């Protein structure tokens, strides 16, 4: 369906007029709903974790897969909502969020290219999908030249992106002079015992790694985060984030690599530590990200955790969607707009949300809370499922280490709830205008699965036991 | 304050001034 | 029982409802409704939850 | 006790020594966009070949480093 | 040309409530002495008094009582004990 | 029903404006129901008797009747419905201490002190680990905010000591209940005695539950954070805290900790008896020289817990049977002396300073007596279960390690000590020029002061009366050979 | 001031009165 | 136990520091002949940790003839010392002293490696309820234990002994 819409999308937006972009994206939105609903008992063929190799075995389809595919698109019609619909009605939120003509389409790639990276059973398909998102994501960044930090940030992430590219292409080149192949279908237990991979796959891992922008290459990323339109960066923090890391762990390469066990510790340290003295809500969340990208990366260091790796992953992207889709809302109340591309840039500008909007400020907790870990919202359960993995392959400094993290991690969690729970002086009287209705029940039905998805785990565990066994 | 108590209102982090800024 | 699935699925419809009025910065009753119609969907998609996990057990006992 | 054990050793070993703790080693992490970040990732691939080499050579002998590695970036 | 809805009205926050008379009639200097004693811990320093009284406290005393909780570990039994009988049992 | 109530209560909120008195009124009937269980609760078993599960696959929002038990189960034994009801008495004296004080969003207030009521009371009904767990970190987020919100001067600091302190302490017990969970693959409480993990296992797994328990008593050296919390707290948080969140912790002990990890707790019991003589003598000694009110009365909890702990490691019976019920005293009594000092004192001269306060008895004599009577119940006089509790405990701790023991009976002074110097100073001496007169202690105050004093006085005259619940308790967790 | 404890707060304060204690009972 | 050489693994130690704070400094110049100028003392930093952390490891190493966690804890110990030596104040080295030696003697405790120990994982190990009489290995379980076990591991008195008191006061 994604290839027939990027066509037709583009036969339209060269035929429409840019008045047109809202209503052009809310017809894509209907599409990806309906898409998911009608086209979703397909997964009926993976029952038994039954395997399919497609397309002359480029492509490798199961459940796992099936699932991070369901998870892309329900995130795509999320963030295609926000540009599809007016939050208010005034001219000041026209000038705000105005989608670009090729906007949608950038959408649409981006999202082809990581479902082509998930899927991706041999080397030659990979290296194509990792170009086609990385140049969908140069390009997204870049839409908005209007903005000098959205040109600056764009050409540094073009920079780190192509070496990076370079670095896995190198690495994918290796693989292939030492085994004169392009699957890791070919390698088997007496194959990794015969020979010494394990230069190159750590390289692989890591190329693949540094492009989510882990530690001790976070801070471009971070930059570039900070420096993008905040609708945009509501995008490019998380889709890339889901398909290299569903990647690596349906790869399984570094599995008690020592090498990523050092630089997961040193992940969670500096997205713990270093997330303590920002001031800027976006440098705050792009740090959580790196956090919680450290979190999954301890996953890849074991065999079996698919389902750890699917309940955070679906976790945390309903968390990061919801605690930006709340930034986005507090922007009504704030008495000052920074720019047109980032409206609310510092946390203090949060302060006394409490007395404007109490029920915006009970879900930025309850999505706090859930970032903390706090039972029985969905983060939580989450952290409990990666303990649970990482004790039983025998990572106890690791434990020990993720405690920790959490725990500093908490205190610039709190902050916003902090200065959100603390009083303004100019309290709203009233206002006639309302928030729009299709976003606030987003909003809310996210907020209410964070809150009360608990209630479904054991049918959860029932389904995952016959789908993935 | 901050979220450690310290003083908020030169690295990027704490930089204040907004190249993209109307007045700008 | 999948009375008291639908009735949950409903209820968190509901929940999700009135949510979504207080934060509009609105009456609970607002637009009453919105509540019948986001119970039915919730209800829809409970329902389905509950017909995939019990296919699932079925899937589960007939290896027996 | 109360003074200098419990407002004192305590605190040090709590919420004061820790608040000042993370303020410097926060503030020595965030402390040409490009050149930077570019001499960034080689700095990062040579360290990593050759804390990798020491590693096969004897693994006790790279903790010193990993440790002065830390004191580096957060202090 | 970046201004919030002219739509918003905001007026004061004004908690409400009954002012009662000030019952009490507030000194400074005791004001003072009490927030010196409530944030003593932001002003602490490891000095040679200071140095002292924590070794003591959280080292040599936790040492004394370790030692001796740990050396008479099931030494006594007394229940009905008589005479000439030993009260320990090593 | 459940619509029907909601119905109510939509009503009673759109008419009268404040949820408050639906909310006592509710407290009073769960209070009614509570009791109609102990009216049927059998006592001639060690079985948990009113079993229910939730959340099972086959039945997520209902109650569970499959043979495949996946859920988070519930039920209750003696010891369960000793602190159920405790917690059921207090819940509407806490709604009831800030019926007029609370003049601000006071609807949400008491949404959140009945929720973590609620929470505490579901809490004692958990059987298996992980719902324990959720039930124990659910509160967290509850007291933050509303003592970010409705606390004193220096609230924001408070409230982040609540939630940092007790987060710390329960991941390290999270790392033992997975540990826990992955090696037996069980999490219940009802048969998780009979599985014995190998002395090196037990070791490690007791860690993480004792830092849990340390955080969360707490013991020395880890208690700084409760004096802030509880001083900074508005009343009801306070009387919550001191009364049933601490209770929390000796509870977590006798259900978590003896039953799975025996051998491990003889090996370190020691240990436990070196943390407990010195928060006893520490904490005890630090409390002379505080200048705040409720900081001292904080500071009394932490002395009682470590007699309550030296007790319920005692690996006797009486021992035991003194923890309990110097955990209910202490339930009783701590919270009508955080009422004095901070919804009394606080709420007619808003000031917390020991120097302004001195010979209230000209004034307010009625409140003079009550506070005679709440520091000699607090320092333990006889007849007033605050005595059976340490007297109790004092004698399994000395049989258990006659030294230890021995010197610990010098509680009895230093508690005496620190709360008779308080008390002389507030009743007696010329009146302060501070402060000007107030009216003496109402009839609200008064009845909540005298529910808490009759309970106290009542298990201290018959703490007999108790061991009908608790006889197959004493029995069911010291381990001898 | 006069006595050793007083002392061994000097440090400790900082812009707050070093005040010479006398005792009130005298 | 057989003996680390303490001399040869300290002066692999002092090279591998020399090296690696060589290359901190070219980093450190290129980031900002003035690179050891400028350098801020980072090759001293790394060569006296270097040193320090391996030859006080291998001294506890062969003093005690164990292989432990405390080792990495005396270890620590020194290299906190060093590292607080340059603050030139007794409460930060103090601080340093004991503060790294407690996180190394934590590091040390959980098997003074950042991957895993695979093979003794719970993952790779023999785990579930024993068979007939076995031997219990660490992550086994039993229903009973024998009691001789528990004699010789918890130690006699304070309730343990080596028969049930009721059979022992049994009375023919
Ligand atoms: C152990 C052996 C330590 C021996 C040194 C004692 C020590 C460490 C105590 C740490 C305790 C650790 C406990 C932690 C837990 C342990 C498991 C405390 O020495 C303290 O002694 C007190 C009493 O004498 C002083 O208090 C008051 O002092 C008077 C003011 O009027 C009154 O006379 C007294 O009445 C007050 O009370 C303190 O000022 C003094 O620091 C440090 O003392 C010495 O070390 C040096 C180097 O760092 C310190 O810096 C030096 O002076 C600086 C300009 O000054 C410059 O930088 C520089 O010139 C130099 O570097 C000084 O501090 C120095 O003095
Ligand atoms: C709440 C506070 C948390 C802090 C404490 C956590 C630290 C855990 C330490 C305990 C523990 C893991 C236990 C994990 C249990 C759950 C984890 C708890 C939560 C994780 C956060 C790590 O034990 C480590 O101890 C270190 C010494 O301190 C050693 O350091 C190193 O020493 C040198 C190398 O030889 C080097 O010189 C250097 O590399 C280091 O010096 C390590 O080698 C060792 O693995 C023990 O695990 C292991 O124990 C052994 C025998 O016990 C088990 O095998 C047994 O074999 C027979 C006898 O062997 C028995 O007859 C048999 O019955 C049993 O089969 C194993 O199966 C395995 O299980
Ligand atoms: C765009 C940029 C383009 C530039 C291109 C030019 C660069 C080309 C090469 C660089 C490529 C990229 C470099 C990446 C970083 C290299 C680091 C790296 O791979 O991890 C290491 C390499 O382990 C070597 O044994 C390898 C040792 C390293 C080789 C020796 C060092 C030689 C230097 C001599 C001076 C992988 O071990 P690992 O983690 O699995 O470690 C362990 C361990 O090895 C096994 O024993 C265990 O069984 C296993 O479970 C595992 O836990
Ligand atoms: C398992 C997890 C998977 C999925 C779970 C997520 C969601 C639940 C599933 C389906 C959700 C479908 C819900 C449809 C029913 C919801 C519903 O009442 O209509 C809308 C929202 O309608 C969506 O915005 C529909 C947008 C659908 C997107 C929701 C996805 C999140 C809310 O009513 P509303 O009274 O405010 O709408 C009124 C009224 O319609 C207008 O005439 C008025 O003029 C205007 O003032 C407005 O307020
Ligand atoms: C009418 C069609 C509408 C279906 C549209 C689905 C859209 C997905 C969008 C977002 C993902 C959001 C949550 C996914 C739920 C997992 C389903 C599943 O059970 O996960 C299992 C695998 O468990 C796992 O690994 C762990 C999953 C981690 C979930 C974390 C959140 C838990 C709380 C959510 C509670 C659910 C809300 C119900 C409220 C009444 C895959 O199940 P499956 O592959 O057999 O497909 C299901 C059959 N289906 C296609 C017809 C729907
Ligand atoms: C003719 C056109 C005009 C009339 C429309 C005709 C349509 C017919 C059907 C209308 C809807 C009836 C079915 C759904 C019930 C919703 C009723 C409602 O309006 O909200 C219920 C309640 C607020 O009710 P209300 O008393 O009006 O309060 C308003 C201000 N206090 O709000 C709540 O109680 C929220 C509770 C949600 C969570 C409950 C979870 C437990 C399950
Ligand atoms: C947010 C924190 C995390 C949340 C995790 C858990 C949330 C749970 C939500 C509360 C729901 C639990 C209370 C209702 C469940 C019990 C209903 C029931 O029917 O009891 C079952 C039990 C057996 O009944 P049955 O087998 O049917 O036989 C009847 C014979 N005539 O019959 C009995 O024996 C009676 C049992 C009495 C139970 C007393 C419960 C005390 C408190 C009740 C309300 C608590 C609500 C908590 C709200 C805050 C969230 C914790
Ligand atoms: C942070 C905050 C976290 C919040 C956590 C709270 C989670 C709340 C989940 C509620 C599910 C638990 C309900 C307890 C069960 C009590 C009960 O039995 O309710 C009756 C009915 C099912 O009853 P039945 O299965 O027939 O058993 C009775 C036989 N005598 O039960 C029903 O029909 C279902 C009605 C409840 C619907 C709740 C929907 C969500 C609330 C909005
Ligand atoms: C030669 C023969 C033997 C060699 C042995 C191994 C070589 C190790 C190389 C040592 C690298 C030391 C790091 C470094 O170069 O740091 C310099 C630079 C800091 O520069 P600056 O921006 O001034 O920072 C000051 C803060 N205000 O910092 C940087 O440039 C950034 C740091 C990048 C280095 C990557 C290290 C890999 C990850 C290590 C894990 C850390 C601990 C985790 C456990
Ligand atoms: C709220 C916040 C709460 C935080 C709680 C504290 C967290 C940790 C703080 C830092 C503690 C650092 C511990 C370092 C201990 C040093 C060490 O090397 O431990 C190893 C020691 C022996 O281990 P092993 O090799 O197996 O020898 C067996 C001989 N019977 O193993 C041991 O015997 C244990 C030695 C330490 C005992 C516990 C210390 C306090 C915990
Ligand atoms: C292995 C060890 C595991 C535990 C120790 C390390 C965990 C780090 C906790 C972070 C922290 O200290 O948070 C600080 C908190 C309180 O916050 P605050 O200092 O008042 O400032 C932040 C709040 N403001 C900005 C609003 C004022 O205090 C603690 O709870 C310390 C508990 C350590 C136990 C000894």
């Amino acid at each position: 369906m994604l290839i027939l819409a990027i066509i037709s999308l583009i036969t339209f937006v060269s035929m429409s007029k840019l008045s047109d972009n809202r209503a052009i994206i809310r017809l894509i939105n209907i599409y990806l709903i309906l898409v998911l609903v009608l086209d979703s008992f397909l997964y009926l063929l993976f029952l038994n974790n039954q395997t399919y190799t497609v397309m002359g075995e480029l492509l490798i389809f199961n459940s796992f897969t099936f699932y991070i595919d369901m998870l892309i698109y329900f995130i795509m019609i999320v963030i295609s909502s926000l540009y599809g619909y007016n939050l208010y009605n005034n001219n000041l939120y026209k000038t705000l969020f105005e989608p670009k003509k090729e906007l949608i389409i950038l959408f649409l790639i981006n999202i082809l290219g990581a479902l082509l990276i998930v899927h991706s059973n041999d080397f030659i398909t990979l290296f194509v999908a990792i170009e086609l998102q990385s140049y969908s994501i140069y390009l997204i960044t870049a839409i908005y030249n209007s903005s000098y930090k959205a040109s600056k940030a764009s050409m540094l992430y073009f920079f780190m992106g192509g070496i990076l590219s370079i670095l896995i292409a190198y690495s994918i080149n290796t693989y292939y002079s030492v085994l004169n192949s392009y699957t890791l279908h070919s390698l088997d237990s007496l194959i990794i015992n015969t020979l010494d991979l394990n230069l190159i796959l750590i390289a692989l891992s890591l190329g693949l790694l540094f492009k989510i922008g882990i530690a001790p290459l976070h801070k471009w990323l971070i930059s570039i985060y900070e420096n993008t339109p905040i609708l945009i960066t509501i995008y490019i923090s998380l889709i890339p984030k889901i398909s290299i890391l569903s990647y690596l762990v349906l790869s399984n390469i570094s599995i008690n690599s020592l090498v990523i066990s050092i630089l997961a510790i040193l992940t969670l340290l500096v997205g713990s530590v270093g997330g303590l003295l920002q001031i800027k809500i976006k440098r705050l969340l792009a740090f959580s990200g790196l956090t919680n990208a450290g979190y999954m990366m301890l996953l890849l260091l074991l065999n079996n955790n698919e389902f750890s790796y699917l309940y955070y992953i679906t976790q945390y992207s309903i968390s990061h969607l919801a605690i930006f889709m709340i930034i986005i809302f507090s922007i009504y109340y704030i008495n000052y707009i920074n720019n047109q591309y980032n409206p609310i840039i510092y946390v203090n500008q949060l302060k006394g949300l409490i007395h404007d909007n109490a029920y915006l400020v009970l879900s930025m907790a309850i999505v706090v809370f859930s970032f903390i870990g706090i039972p029985p919202l969905l983060g939580f359960f989450g952290k409990l499922n990666i303990l649970m993995s990482i004790l039983n392959n025998g990572y106890y400094f690791i434990s020990i280490v993720l405690i920790v993290a959490s725990l500093i991690s908490a205190l610039y969690y709190l902050y916003l709830l902090n200065v959100s729970i603390q009083d303004k002086n100019n309290i709203l009287i009233n206002s006639n205008e309302t928030v729009s209705s299709v976003l606030s029940y987003i909003l809310s039905s996210l907020i209410i699965l964070i809150t009360f998805g608990f209630i479904y785990n054991s049918l959860i565990i029932d389904i995952f036991n016959v789908y993935f066994n | 304050s901050g979220a450690l108590g310290q003083k908020v209102p030169m690295v990027e982090d704490l930089e204040t001034y907004d190249e993209d800024s109307p007045i700008n | 029982a999948l009375f008291t699935s639908l009735v949950g699925a409903s209820g968190l419809g509901f929940a999700t409802k009135f949510l979504s009025n207080k934060i509009r910065l609105k009456p609970a009753g607002y637009y009453p409704l919105g509540y019948v119609f986001s119970g039915v969907a919730w209800a829809g998609l409970g329902l389905v939850l509950h017909n995939v996990h019990q296919h699932s057990l079925e899937v589960l006992e007939k290896k027996k | 006790i109360a003074h200098h054990v419990d407002k004192g050793s305590l605190y040090r070993l709590g919420p004061v020594g820790i608040n000042r703790l993370l303020n410097k080693a926060s503030y020595n992490v965030i402390n040409s966009s490009l050149s930077m970040n570019s001499m960034l990732i080689l700095i990062t691939i040579v360290s990593l070949l050759l804390l990798v080499l020491v590693m096969n050579v004897n693994f006790i002998i790279v903790i010193p480093v990993l440790i002065s590695i830390l004191y580096i970036l957060f202090s | 040309e970046l201004k919030p809805s002219s739509a918003i009205q905001r007026g004061p926050l004004n908690k409400g409530g009954w002012d009662a008379p000030h019952a009490l009639h507030n000194d400074g200097a005791i004001d003072r002495y009490a927030h010196w004693r409530t944030f003593y811990q932001e002003r602490f320093k490891y000095t040679r008094a200071t140095g002292k009284s924590t070794l003591i406290f959280l080292v040599a005393f936790p040492a004394l009582i370790g030692y001796v909780a740990y050396q008479s570990e099931g030494l006594f039994e007394f229940a009905g004990k008589r005479r000439g009988e030993s009260v320990t049992t090593r | 029903i459940l619509l029907s109530s909601l119905y109510l209560f939509n009503r009673i909120l759109a008419w009268q404006g404040n949820v408050k008195h639906f909310y006592l009124f509710a407290s009073n009937l769960l209070l009614l129901f509570i009791v109609v269980l102990y009216i049927n609760f059998n006592t001639f078993s060690n079985s948990f008797q009113f079993n229910f599960e939730l959340f099972n696959s086959l039945n997520p929002f209902g109650l569970s009747n499959s043979d495949i038990s996946n859920g988070l189960l519930f039920g209750i034994d003696g010891l369960s419905l000793t602190f159920i009801l405790l917690t059921v008495l207090l819940i509407p004296l806490t709604l009831l201490g800030n019926w007029y004080n609370i003049n601000f969003n006071s609807n949400l207030y008491y949404t959140l002190v009945l929720a973590i009521g609620l929470v505490i009371l579901l809490n004692f009904w958990a059987l298996d680990y992980i719902s324990f767990y959720i039930l124990f970190e659910a509160t967290l987020p509850l007291l933050f905010i509303l003592i970010h919100i409705y606390g004193s001067s220096d609230s924001e600091r408070a409230s982040f000591y609540v939630l940092m302190f007790t987060l710390s302490g329960s991941l390290f017990m999270l790392l033992s209940i997975v540990v826990i969970s992955i090696v037996l693959n069980t999490t219940n409480f009802i048969n998780h005695n009979l599985f014995v993990l190998s002395l090196d296992l037990q070791t490690i797994i007791w860690l993480g539950l004792f830092i849990a328990i340390m955080v969360k008593t707490p013991l020395f050296p880890i208690h700084v954070w409760l004096p802030v919390v509880h001083s900074e707290s508005p009343l009801a948080g306070s009387m919550i805290l001191a009364g049933l969140i601490l209770k929390l912790a000796l509870y977590a002990i006798l259900r978590l900790l003896l039953p799975l990890l025996c051998e491990a707790q003889i090996l370190y019991t020691p240990m436990i008896y070196i943390i407990s003589l010195l928060t006893i003598i520490l904490t005890s000694l630090a409390t002379l020289r505080q200048i705040d009110l409720k900081v001292i009365i904080a500071y009394s909890s932490i002395s009682h817990m470590g007699i309550a702990i030296l007790g319920v490691c005692s690996n006797t019976s009486l021992g035991i049977y003194g923890s309990i019920v110097l955990g209910v005293a202490h339930g009783f009594v701590s919270p009508a002396l955080f009422l004095i000092v901070g919804g009394i004192l606080y709420d007619r001269y808003h000031i917390r300073i020991v120097n302004y306060y001195k010979g209230l008895t000209t004034y307010m004599p009625q409140l003079a007596t009550y506070i005679i009577i709440l520091s000699f119940a607090n320092i333990g006089t006889p007849l007033t279960g605050n005595f059976t509790g340490e007297f109790l405990s004092l004698q399994g701790g000395f049989i258990r390690n006659p030294i230890i023991g021995g010197i610990s009976c010098i509680s009895v002074l230093l508690a005496a000590i620190y709360q008779l110097k308080l008390t002389n100073k507030l009743t007696g001496g010329i009146s302060s020029i501070y402060m000007h007169r107030t009216n003496d202690v109402t009839i609200r105050e008064k009845f909540i002061m005298n529910i808490l004093i009759i309970s106290t006085l009542i298990i201290g005259i018959c703490p007999q009366i108790m061991y009908n619940l608790l006889y197959w308790t004493v029995n069911n967790y010291i381990y001898i050979i | 001031i006069r006595a050793s404890f007083d002392k061994a707060e000097e440090p400790m304060l900082g812009d707050y009165p070093d005040i010479d204690p006398f005792p009130a009972q005298l | 136990f057989h003996p680390y050489n303490t001399l040869g693994l300290a002066t692999q130690s002092a090279m591998v520091g020399l090296g690696a704070g060589v290359v901190a400094a070219a980093a450190r110049n290129s980031l900002a002949l003035t690179t050891f100028s400028k350098s801020g003392g980072v090759v001293t930093i790394f060569t006296g940790a270097s040193i320090a952390y391996v030859f006080t490891y291998c001294s506890a190493a062969n003093l005690r003839e164990r292989k432990d966690g405390w080792n990495h804890m005396w270890a620590g110990a020194a290299t906190g010392a060093v590292l607080g030596a340059r603050t030139k104040l007794v409460p930060a080295f103090i601080g340093w002293t004991v503060l790294c030696g407690a996180a190394c003697g934590l590091f040390g405790w959980t098997g003074a490696r950042f991957n895993a120990d695979r093979k003794a994982s719970l993952e790779q190990s023999p785990k579930g309820f024993v068979q007939e009489d076995a031997h219990q290995t660490f992550w086994e379980v039993v229903h009973r234990r024998p009691l001789s076990l528990t004699v010789e591991q918890l130690g006699e008195g304070r309730g343990i002994n080596a028969v049930p008191i009721a059979t022992a006061t049994e009375a023919p």
